[PDB]
């Protein structure tokens, strides 16, 4: 999963 | 140990939750030093992401506790978790460096790594001191501007990787440098590009462009207060 | 390194959730030859049951998979889990032959540290093969009826350890031994005997025996059919 | 807690 993959500094 | 039998290893050991496994597949596929496929970078980053995803929730619980007389203790124990979660980043930083960056051929993948090398080091920033914090601070950021120099060449400002890196980048200027009006100045004009070129937005993907989008609006409207 | 010191760094771990601490500090404090507290004791315990219980958890997910060509990884990877949950209760198990059993100079623990040993050998049985199989499916038995004797000596029928006992022995025949009569004859007992004595239960802990005892009545009633 | 130490075969 692409999102996952980009660990976001988040919400 | 071939490629295909390294990933199935990776997809199990996600399945079962031991992603210091999962990371060791990846990292062992990407050894092999052949440019990942999209899915394969999805896992290493993945997996990655959990490994040291835990210690940092980790070293926050010790700090927090810590925040409360031979209170050494927690001090000898942070250190332990930051030791081992320097080696973990350290993993990561020598395969973008030797392998990932160099073995990238096209635009999405290079600012994924770059992306990513930026992260890690943000990660060390967090357990990091003195002549080490600076060095740490100054190759995130040049690490993140690199990325965002190429985004901005060669992506779609919708780009779910491109709003991505904005995102990582802007909290960098946030937490790790300490400068919100900046943070918002990045995030602002991330979003505004995007908002845009609304056109561009790809239903194949619509959801997750507007999902970052969404993660950048509430930053900005929390850190304008 | 007091033994002062290694109960804080397991107090840390536990609440940082990095259980392999967690038991490499209590296997250290264990090491110093003295009896253990029932504090001490009851930490080694949750530290070591958080430890196996990933690896026996990982263990289940890797093989429900398996039960869907090239499929000689599902068994690979199930035999390093398998590998390392052997290691991890040959560890807890020379730990109790070596120290905890031994060491043990009173009912309530020389009994809660043999029912440990039925559990880690009841561990092992569900990874084993053959003649270690009979060996260890053996042990477990041989260490839960040494417990049991001392128990129905020495403890109330309504102890919590005593009915803990009761309910991991039960479940090793209806699971292990695959012997549903005797592992309900063996739960109706010892309820039955539980609340024979009802005046007995301790306000102190009132909650806790009952609850055990819900347990056991859970098991019997689903087992009966 | 001994509960949780007395890893139950559970419900």
């Amino acid at each position: 999963g692409l999102l996952d993959a980009l660990d976001l500094a988040s919400k | 140990m071939d490629k295909s039998e390294l990933v199935q290893k990776a997809k199990l050991a996600e399945q079962a939750e031991r992603y210091d496994d999962m990371a060791a597949a990846m990292k062992a596929v990407t050894e092999q030093g052949h440019e990942l496929s999209n899915e394969e970078r999805n896992l290493l980053s993945v997996a990655y992401k959990n490994v040291v995803g835990a210690r940092r929730s980790s070293w926050r619980v010790i700090s927090s506790i810590e925040q409360k007389k031979k209170q050494q203790m927690g001090k000898e124990y942070r250190e332990k978790i930051e030791a081992e979660l320097q080696d973990i980043c350290n993993d990561v930083l020598e395969l973008l460096d030797k392998y990932l960056i160099p073995n990238a051929t096209q635009p999405e993948s290079k600012v994924f790594y770059l992306k990513m090398k930026g992260d890690y080091f943000r990660y060390l920033s967090e357990v990091a001191s003195g002549d080490n914090k600076q060095t740490t601070v100054s190759n995130s950021q040049q690490a993140y501007q690199e990325a965002f120099e190429i985004s901005k060449k060669e992506m779609q400002p919708t780009h779910p990787i491109r709003l991505g890196l904005a995102l990582n980048f802007s909290v960098f200027y946030y937490e790790i440098l300490n400068s919100p009006e900046k943070a918002c100045s990045l995030a602002k004009t991330a979003f505004d590009e995007a908002i845009a070129e609304l056109d561009t937005l790809n239903e194949e993907s619509y959801k997750d462009s507007t999902l970052i989008m969404q993660l950048l609006r509430d930053n900005l409207t929390l850190w304008t207060s």
